[PDB]
């Protein structure tokens, strides 16, 4: 198949993909506008240049103990539809090309966390970055309940 | 170093515009590519300064001994 | 020359984009500080008067017609009339005024409702009617007016009226208060209540929907007024006026520490700072203000939304009073902003099933302020 | 839905009101100098943006149909072509193109009077293409097509073509200028001229005029751009280029003393330096410029409209090179402004017999700039 | 300086290329001014860093004169 | 500073007065607007003589410092 | 300073070849904007060169003052 | 200098484009023949007037070097 594009990122002392369209801006974490008895996952919303952009937690997405505004400084902005969001994360590594073949299987036992939700392990000189089907995970996790 | 790191920042972001652009951001991508070697060799040169600092204050180090000796001889 | 819908929509929500970029510039001004301040405020008040011409303008072309809504009426009317055993004459005044395509496309399930009301409920049988000594012929006005930079279409029967006495015995009956103390506005607005007004079928909620609190909803979504005048007798009056508008609402903007909530000015009775002397600390663990010898229900703003407040239970901040239906409530906020016409924006995904907030503006630089239901805020209080 | 025309001709003066409020504002802005230039700059350059697609949205608004000009024209050609002996077909390209209604109503006119020279002038009798062994049914196309921001319509036939000697010819016979330093875009120049396009009857001037003269200023008087190729013996190709805006008009701005004027792009060839050497006071006490070898009259402009100069015998200004027909002159002016995209206000009242000057801008505060009519301008130094 | 320099003249490479590519280049030329303004900065640094070091220079030369006199004494 | 801060809540409640009575209440809102004013006028000239009286009561303590100094010397 | 009167001069013909050249002078375009802003700094470098000389020469008539002072003591 | 010399790159940047416009691109090339030959004559210049400046501080030097030489005899 054709190669596929990832922009390269850490979250909890690893290093995570996800696809390269989809992304809009990056940018820095900056204060973040509450809303009360709002679902654990959506840390609230902030503008961006006239815009009003939700952001969410990917830290308590994937069960890690780091802390708000201490440990994680850079935010993602994804665009899905009509639907833009932040994704909060630590940082931003590279943009990466990675053929087919040099995506290994995902360790997780979880058959659709697994497949559907993680896409595999890209390998650079036996290196891993965990490559994450964002497009599921938003669309799934934020309407199952 | 700050304005070093916001420059290779930019030109990670400038990739991916040039990527975007395709066939018209091919000669922009190649600028791109310097603008990162340039990035990586400002923070070089910053550093190659903060070691003559280094070795410059070590020189006040030293010369404060010497001239508590100036004062005492 | 004729064009496309979509396109004149689009030039609204630019002429939006540029008020609101003319705030931007504002508030980036104010803060920068000019030394020519006369320069300065000459320069952005002839950007303001320009602006204020340009809207106008783009309004100006956007008028359509109301003979479009109008002319679909004699024959929904007649045929309805038919299947509900009426004799009903339409008198349709005002026909070649004018106003927006999008208020055209949105008055037409109110205004049909309005008149299903009059076939229905206001105008008796011919028998009946002509055993009362009236024409055993209805009739029924639909009139359209310009009015001071707005447009008022009245809907007006000879019918039999609103009985006053029954709705304060429906009232009297549910407990809402004493049927004495209810004055004729009051009981106007009872009517548009969300439990007084409902449908007898269940169904899923519709801008199409049935009911007087849908009426009410559909007139808020263009920013307008509506109204309700009724004698016994005499027939009823209901009087819709709508703004040159996008969906913009008339509120007043409060704050509780720094959280910031906008109440509809049209569910807003008054506002006052209330005395130690006249909180009542009533039986249940409820708190009471008298207001005028009244006893109303005191609410806490940050408490009932579930935001931190700052830190003062001292009496010293503002009560605004806030009526659902016939029943009174008493909100108590930090400090009043005052009222403002803000545009209104949708909450979205995240938001779902949230019941107190029906949408969100933007204020500032950025500063998200949320838009009360008062009477979900009142179904909250008794949750 | 549909509008009437004078609400967004309105809207159109009206955006052009904030264009100038802009600038007016940013005339201000640079001379009370704000402390944060890149806030100041990123806040003044969102509103120019917003302005710019504001502006683009409207026009996109304004869009008609090319069809309500072609569909006219079958008919036309037809019985245009039967009573000047003519066997032609029409074929029209472009129907499904978009432009402005103000551009439809001032497109006729010049269009039908490129028709008209096809059908006379340019298709030849039946039998005489016969004789020279083309079909005796003439093509006639007109052709629309969208052009980076413009809409390009072009006018082709398959006829004989302007005849290139005989208009050296007519030149030389009246001493133009030699006919061998002629280009072939020269003598496409030639063709607008006004001395050269002149109707047979004499009557009263009109925007539904006889002549070149009148299609070059109905174009001009668009903001257009308008060509002539031509081959002997295959036919003419007349191109209208038609951009996205008001009336404006594309300009060279420049200064004698303090005094502002503007000549029109168009007729701008070139401008330059002139040194000591290459001016020659020729005999008839009026002096020359060499250009290329070519001697070029030259005009001092403060001089022709009778305005104070800056008290400057010596060379060290800048000299323009203006054409007029097939007649080049150069005009000597102290500063260049540069180019300059102007709005084409009316002289009115007081100038009614003012001839070497047909319109006014404005600029910076208040300004006055003045718009040259360069074929009267050479008149003026004539008479 | 020379990088600074040099980055301008990338900033300018980045400016044609934008010009060229038209409506796919717009992103470009933001890339181009933002690179040109960290150029600028990066400058201006400079600039502060060298009166400085003169300064600091002039302060040095005043504590040899110092020690001179205290050597004389 | 309390009748100041009354007033000023006041006049928010008369806008809204105001603009219930509509074109009868068009020269209320001008009446309002101006008590609007008057109440930050009266708030501003309030905390204008508490920064007065905080330099008058310290002026006090200096006063008080240099008779306790008269009585000592 | 006379130089840099004409490169200013040229970069006005130049802008309109390039704005003729319409699309596919926005190259040329940028270039021309570029001198135009090179040719304005040029100027104002040269006037600061001949306020330095002014000073200079000032200067020079001061010396020979105090020259002449000098044979005087 | 460095305005000639990032002068001369805008030459070549001119000279590029003319040759990218090919047939249509001699009057571009004129230009930037100009915009070149100006290069050459301020860098020149600037080669001169650097020159006359090191001679100037130098007969200043000599000057100095005689008020020290005669202020130790």
């Amino acid at each position: 198949p054709s190669g596929q594009e990832f922009l390269v990122f850490t979250l909890g002392d690893e290093e995570y993909g996800i696809d390269i369209l989809k992304v809009q801006e990056i940018r820095g974490y900056d204060q973040v506008t509450r809303i009360a008895n709002t679902p654990a996952f959506i840390k609230g919303v902030t503008n961006l240049r006239g815009v009003i952009v939700p952001i969410v937690d990917l830290r308590i997405k994937f069960s890690q103990v780091d802390v708000d505004y201490n440990d994680n400084t850079v935010v993602i902005v994804l665009n899905l539809g009509q639907r833009v969001v932040g994704i909060v994360v630590d940082g931003v590594s590279d943009v990466l090309s990675l053929t087919a073949e040099q995506i290994r299987p995902a360790p997780e036992f979880a058959v659709t966390l697994s497949t559907e939700y993680l896409t595999g392990l890209g390998a650079l000189g036996d290196r891993m970055l965990i490559l994450v089907n964002i497009e599921k995970l938003l669309n799934s996790e934020e309407m199952a309940l | 170093d700050g304005i070093a790191f916001q420059t290779n920042i930019l030109a990670l972001n400038a990739a991916v515009e040039a990527a975007r652009a395709g066939e018209q951001g091919r000669g922009f991508a190649v600028v791109a590519g310097e603008v990162r070697n340039l990035a990586q060799r400002s923070a070089q040169a910053a550093r190659e300064i903060k070691s003559l600092i280094e070795d410059s204050v070590g020189k006040v180090d030293v010369g404060s001994t010497l001239v508590e000796s100036a004062g005492e001889t | 020359i004729r064009v496309a819908v979509e396109k004149v929509d689009q030039l609204i929500n630019l002429v939006g984009e540029l008020v609101i970029t003319q705030s931007m510039l504002a508030q980036r001004s104010s803060e920068l500080d000019p030394v020519n301040h006369g320069d300065l405020i000459t320069s952005m008040g002839q950007l303001q008067r320009n602006a204020r011409d340009l809207q106008e303008s783009v309004m100006s072309i956007r008028m359509m017609p109301m003979e479009y809504v109008f002319s679909r009426y004699p024959r929904l009317v007649r045929d309805l009339a038919g299947k509900l055993g009426k004799q009903v004459e339409l008198t349709l005044v005002g026909s070649s005024t004018e106003l927006d395509k999008s208020l055209i496309e949105r008055i037409i399930d109110p205004l049909t409702h309005l008149v299903r009301n009059s076939l229905d409920h206001g105008i008796e049988l011919p028998e009946k009617r002509l055993a009362a000594g009236k024409n055993s012929v209805g009739n029924l006005i639909l009139s359209a007016e310009h009015q001071g930079g707005n447009i008022c279409i009245e809907v007006t029967d000879d019918g039999a009226g609103l009985n006053r006495e029954r709705i304060l015995a429906k009232a009297a009956s549910q407990g809402l208060t004493v049927s004495e103390n209810m004055s004729d506005d009051e009981v106007a607005m009872l009517i548009f209540a969300p439990g007084f007004s409902t449908a007898e079928q269940v169904t899923d909620v519709s801008g199409r929907g049935v009911g007087m609190d849908v009426v009410k909803r559909n007139i808020q979504k263009m920013g307008g007024h509506v109204e309700i005048q009724s004698k016994q007798g005499t027939g009823t009056t209901i009087r819709i006026l709508l703004p040159l508008t996008l969906a913009i609402l008339d509120g007043m903007s409060v704050r509780v520490a720094d959280e910031v909530f906008i109440l509809p000015l049209n569910a807003v009775m008054e506002s006052l700072q209330p005395r130690e002397a006249d909180l009542h600390p009533l039986a249940g663990g409820e708190r009471v203000l008298e207001v005028r010898g009244e006893y109303l229900p005191i609410v806490e703003l940050w408490k009932v939304f579930n935001v931190a407040g700052a830190k003062t239970e001292a009496t010293q901040g503002i009560v605004v009073i806030l009526q659902s239906g016939g029943r009174r409530y008493a909100l108590l906020v930090d400090q009043l902003i005052g009222q403002h016409q803000v545009v209104v924006k949708n909450l979205e995904s995240n938001y779902r099933k949230v019941p107190g907030i029906s949408a969100a503006t933007i204020l500032g630089d950025g500063s998200v302020a949320l838009i009360v239901d008062v009477s979900a805020l009142q179904a909250i209080n008794r949750e």
